[PDB]
C-alpha cells in the first residue's frame, strides 16, 4: 500500500520505521497525466511484494519543501533510498525500467 | 466596439485531410453539414454525450476569428456567457508569445492575470474548469510538440512555448482542458499533435442583420449611416463582399474619410482589391511620391515572408525608410504606434498582406514562385496580387506610381500556370480568380470547371460562384437546392449548389444580380427554393436586362403568389429569348392565370413551353386560356396536369383548340374525372388534329 506524506517530520519517520526494506519515494501530482496513471501500477507492485518493499506519495503542491530538498523538477520522479540514504533516482512513467530497478534493488 | 453577430458552423466532421479528392457525389455533399449554431452553446454538449475538447474556429482573412474569443472572455467578465463551467479564462496571443523564447505556466498565468493573482496550487488542482484562448495558431512558425511525452515539467520551470503549447494540447498538463483554438487554414494534423477528436467550427461573416447593425452603429448622426447604407445597399457587389467584417470597417472608413471635409460619396468598387486601392488612393492625397511605398511594401514582403509582423526600427533603415518617411506614413494612418518601447507595426495583418502583394509587381517587371506568401488559393496574398494585375486592378496604381507597367501581358504569363495548378479546382480558387475581374482572362483559366457540383455557403461564394461558372464554355445546367430535397442526375453540364444554412431575403437578390453579361449558361433551375415578393422583383428585372440571355427558366415548387405572377408576365415583355417557363407544383389562382394568359396572346414572348402541373387552376381562367391557344403564334407545349379542371373548363380549352391558328402540338391534361362524353370529344379533337396529342401520368 501507499502512504501520504504530509511534512518533512512524516518523511523522516517512514525512512526510520522502514528498517532495512527498499524505500520508493514517487513525485506526483494531481495536475500530472503520466503520475496518475503509473500511481496504479506502483500501487499494485508495492502490494505484491509490500515484504520487501514501501511506496511512499509525496504531493509536490502540498511539500514544495520536500521537492526543494531533493532537487526534482520533472514528474513523474522516483527515488529509491536504501538505509535512510537515496541509492538511485529517475524520471519518467517508464513501468518496464521502474519494475526492473526495483527488481534490482531489492 | 460592440459586438456584431456571426455565423459559426458546427460541421460533425474533421476536416483534417481529404487526399482522396471527392470520390462519390453524396460523400461531398453529406460532408458540408452546416448545423449554425449560438455564441452560447459553442462548449455545449453537441450531437451525442461525450463534450468536445478542442475547438477551432477557421474561417477567411479578417473572418473574425480574433474578436470572437475576446468578445467571449470580456462577456464572461461582466457574466453573461458560461459563469458555471469556467473557473477562469485565460487570454493568450500566439503572435505576442512567438517574441520570446523563455516562458513557463507560472509566467503565463502572472502575464495574463485578469483578475488578482491567485495561487498556482488550486489553480491546477481544478482540471475541467479552466478555458484557453489563443489568437491564431498559423501566424507563428511554431511546431507545437511535446518533447517525447511521457513527463510533465513543474511551472516556473523555463521552456519555449513551441513545447508548451504543445504539451498543454498534447493531454499532459492540465489534461482536461478546453481549448479556443482559432486557426486560417485547415490541415492542423502536422501542427497539433494528436488531434483527432475536435470541434470544427467555421467562422462566417456578418448577415443581413449583423450589416445593419454594424452600419448603423459606426457613425454618429443617423444620416450619415443613412446615406451609407443606402449607397452600399445601391452597389449590389458590395453588399456581397461586405459579409467579412474587414471589408465592411474598410468600406466605412472610406466612407467616413470621403465625408470628412467635402465629398460626394462614390463606390464604383466591386471586389476587395479596387476598394483597398481606393482607400489607398485616400490616404495617398496628392504626395506625388512614390518610391517611399515601394520601400514600404519591400519590408511588409520581408516581414511576412520571416514571420514577422512587429517591425523593429533598425529594419526600416536597411530598407530606405527615415524618420519623416515614418511620420508620414503614422499621419495618414497605415502605421500605428503602440504604447510599447520603440518598433513599428500595421495596423492589421491584412494590410501588411496588401502591402506584400504590391512590392512583387513593383519588383517582377507558379506556386513555386509564390514560395514567399505559401499557401496556394489559401492566402489573399494570392488573391490580391491576382487581383492586382486585371485591367481594373492595373487602373488605380498608374496614378499613385508615375510608370506606366505592364499592359495585360504580366496576367497573360500567369495564365499557364494557374491553368496547371488549378486541376483541383475548389472555392478559394474560385475567390482567387474572381479577383480577376476580366473577360480576356476567365476564358482559359476556367474553361476546365469539369465539376459535378459544390456547396455554396455565403453572399460572395455564390456570387463568385455565379460569376466564375459563367465564365466558362462546358455548363449548360446550374442547379440550386435546399439539400434536404436533393434530387438531382449526374450530366456533365449539371452543377448542383446545395446549401445547408437558413438565409435571409439576400440569397437570391445577388444571384440574379450576376446573370448580366450571361455566357452559355442559357438554362436556370432554382426549383425547391422559397422566394419572396422582392426576390422575384429581382428575377423579372434581370429578365429585363436586354444582354440577359436565359433560355429556360424553371420555377417548380417555389411557393410563389399571385401577385409576383403579375410581375413576372410584365418582366416577360422585354425579352425574346426565353423559350420554356416551369411553373409545376405551384401555388396560383385563377387571376393569376390572367396575368400569364395577357401576355401570352401578345406575338412577342415567343415561349415555346409551358408547364402548370398543380397549381390549382379551375374552369374558370380555360376561357384566358383559350384565348391564348387561339391568339399566341408561338406555344408549342402547354401542361395543365394535377388541375381541378372539370367538363367547362376542358369544353372551353377545346374551342381553343379547335382553331386553325393554333401551334401546340403535345397537351397535358387530366381525364379519370371527366365525364362519358368528355373522351369522345377529346378523342374526335385528336382525330381530326393529327399533330394533337395528349398525354397522362402513364
Ligand atoms: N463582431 C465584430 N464587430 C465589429 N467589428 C468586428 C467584429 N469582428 C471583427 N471586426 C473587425 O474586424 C477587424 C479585426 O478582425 P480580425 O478577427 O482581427 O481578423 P483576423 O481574424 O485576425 O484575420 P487574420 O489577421 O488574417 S488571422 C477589425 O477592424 C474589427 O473592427
Ligand atoms: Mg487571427
Amino acid at each position: 500500500m501507499s502512504i501520504h506524506i504530509k511534512d518533512s517530520d512524516d518523511l523522516k519517520n517512514r525512512l526510520a520505521e522502514a528498517g532495512d526494506k527498499l524505500v520508493v519515494i514517487d513525485f506526483m501530482a494531481t495536475w500530472c497525466g503520466p503520475c496518475k496513471m503509473i500511481g496504479p501500477k506502483l500501487d499494485e507492485m508495492a502490494n505484491e511484494m509490500s515484504d520487501c518493499i514501501v511506496v511512499l506519495k509525496v504531493d509536490v503542491d502540498e511539500c514544495e519543501d520536500i521537492a526543494t530538498e531533493y532537487n526534482i523538477n520533472s514528474m513523474p520522479t522516483f527515488v529509491f533510498v536504501k538505509n535512510s540514504k537515496k541509492i538511485e533516482e529517475f524520471s519518467g512513467a517508464n513501468v518496464d525500467k521502474l519494475r526492473n530497478t526495483i527488481i534490482k534493488l531489492k | 466596439q460592440k459586438f456584431t453577430q456571426l455565423l459559426l458552423l458546427q460541421r460533425p466532421h474533421p476536416r483534417s485531410q481529404d487526399p482522396l479528392v471527392k470520390r462519390s457525389w453524396p460523400d461531398y455533399v453529406e460532408e458540408n453539414r452546416g448545423h449554425l449554431i449560438e455564441i452560447r452553446d459553442l462548449f455545449g454538449p453537441g450531437l451525442d454525450t461525450q463534450e468536445p475538447r478542442i475547438v477551432i474556429l477557421q474561417g477567411a482573412a479578417g473572418i473574425g476569428k480574433s474578436t470572437l474569443a475576446r468578445q467571449v472572455k470580456e462577456a464572461w467578465g461582466r457574466g453573461q456567457l458560461y459563469g458555471d463551467r469556467f473557473q477562469h479564462v485565460f487570454y493568450f496571443s500566439c503572435r505576442e508569445l512567438a517574441q520570446s523564447k523563455v516562458v513557463s505556466l507560472a509566467e503565463l498565468i502572472g502575464k495574463d492575470g485578469t483578475a488578482t493573482p491567485a495561487p498556482i496550487r488550486q489553480i491546477l488542482s481544478r482540471p475541467e474548469r479552466l478555458l484557453f484562448i489563443l489568437d491564431g495558431v498559423d501566424e507563428p512558425g511554431w511546431v507545437l510538440q511535446e518533447p517525447s511525452s511521457e513527463l510533465c515539467l513543474h511551472w516556473s520551470q523555463p521552456q519555449p512555448a513551441d513545447a508548451l503549447l504543445g504539451s498543454l494540447l498534447g493531454k499532459t498538463i492540465l489534461p482536461e482542458a478546453s481549448f479556443l483554438i482559432t486557426a486560417r487554414t485547415t490541415a492542423l494534423q502536422n501542427l497539433i499533435p494528436s488531434l483527432e477528436q475536435a470541434r470544427w467550427v467555421e467562422v462566417l461573416g456578418f448577415s443581413e442583420s449583423s450589416r445593419k447593425e454594424y452600419f448603423y452603429r459606426y457613425f454618429t448622426d443617423e444620416r450619415q449611416a443613412i446615406r451609407a447604407f443606402r449607397l452600399v445597399k445601391s452597389n449590389k457587389e458590395l453588399w456581397a463582399l461586405c459579409l467579412v467584417p474587414w471589408v465592411s470597417w474598410l468600406a466605412c472608413t472610406c466612407l467616413m474619410q470621403q465625408m470628412k471635409r467635402k465629398e460626394k460619396l462614390t463606390l464604383t468598387s466591386k471586389t476587395t482589391t479596387t476598394l483597398c486601392l481606393h482607400y489607398l488612393a485616400q490616404a495617398l492625397q496628392a504626395q506625388p511620391l512614390g518610391p517611399q511605398l515601394r520601400d514600404l511594401c519591400s519590408l511588409a514582403a520581408e516581414g511576412i515572408w520571416q514571420k514577422k509582423t512587429l517591425f523593429s526600427p533598425d529594419d526600416l533603415r536597411k530598407h530606405g525608410l527615415d524618420g519623416a518617411i515614418i511620420s508620414t506614413f503614422l499621419k495618414m494612418g497605415i502605421l500605428q504606434e503602440h504604447p510599447i518601447p520603440l518598433s513599428y507595426s500595421f495596423i492589421h495583418l491584412c494590410f501588411q498582406e496588401f502591402f506584400a502583394a504590391m512590392s512583387y509587381v513593383l519588383e517582377d517587371e507558379k506556386t513555386l514562385e509564390a514560395y514567399g506568401i505559401h499557401g496556394l488559393f489559401g492566402a489573399s496574398t494570392t488573391r490580391f496580387l491576382l487581383g492586382l494585375l486585371s485591367d481594373e486592378g492595373e487602373r488605380e496604381m498608374e496614378n499613385i506610381f508615375h510608370c506606366r507597367l505592364s499592359q495585360g501581358r504580366n496576367l497573360m504569363q500567369w495564365v499557364p500556370s494557374l491553368q496547371l495548378l488549378l486541376q483541383p479546382h475548389s472555392l478559394e480558387s474560385l475567390h482567387c480568380l474572381y479577383e480577376t475581374r476580366n473577360k480576356t482572362f476567365l476564358t482559359q483559366v476556367m474553361a476546365h470547371f469539369e465539376e459535378m457540383g459544390m456547396c455554396v455557403e455565403t453572399d460572395m461564394e455564390l456570387l463568385v460562384c455565379t460569376f466564375c461558372i459563367k465564365f466558362s464554355r462546358h455548363v449548360k445546367k446550374l442547379q440550386l437546392i435546399e439539400g434536404r430535397q436533393h434530387r438531382s442526375t449526374w450530366s456533365p453540364t449539371m452543377v448542383v449548389l446545395f446549401r445547408w444554412v437558413p438565409v435571409t431575403d439576400a440569397y437570391w437578390q445577388i444571384l440574379f444580380s450576376v446573370l448580366k453579361v450571361t455566357r452559355n449558361l442559357k438554362e436556370l433551375d432554382l426549383s425547391g427554393n422559397s422566394l419572396s415578393h422582392s426576390a422575384v422583383k429581382s428575377l423579372c428585372k434581370t429578365l429585363r436586362r436586354p444582354r440577359c440571355l436565359l433560355e429556360t427558366l424553371r420555377l417548380a415548387g417555389c411557393g410563389l403568389t399571385a401577385e409576383d405572377c403579375k410581375d413576372l408576365a410584365f418582366g416577360l415583355r422585354a425579352n425574346q429569348t426565353l423559350t420554356e417557363l416551369d411553373l409545376s407544383f405551384n401555388v396560383l389562382t385563377d387571376a393569376g392565370a390572367k396575368h400569364l394568359c395577357q401576355r401570352l396572346r401578345q406575338p412577342s414572348c415567343k415561349l415555346q413551353r409551358l408547364q402548370l402541373v398543380s397549381c390549382g387552376l379551375t374552369s374558370d381562367c380555360c376561357q384566358d386560356l383559350a384565348s391564348v391557344l387561339s391568339a399566341s403564334p408561338s406555344l408549342k407545349e402547354l401542361d395543365l396536369q394535377q388541375n381541378n379542371l372539370d367538363d367547362v373548363g376542358v369544353r372551353l380549352l377545346c374551342e381553343g383548340l379547335r382553331h386553325p391558328a393554333c401551334k401546340l402540338i403535345r397537351l397535358g391534361l387530366d381525364q379519370t374525372t371527366l365525364s362519358d362524353e368528355m373522351r369522345q370529344e377529346l378523342r374526335a379533337l385528336e382525330q381530326e388534329k393529327p399533330q394533337l396529342l395528349i398525354f397522362s401520368r402513364r
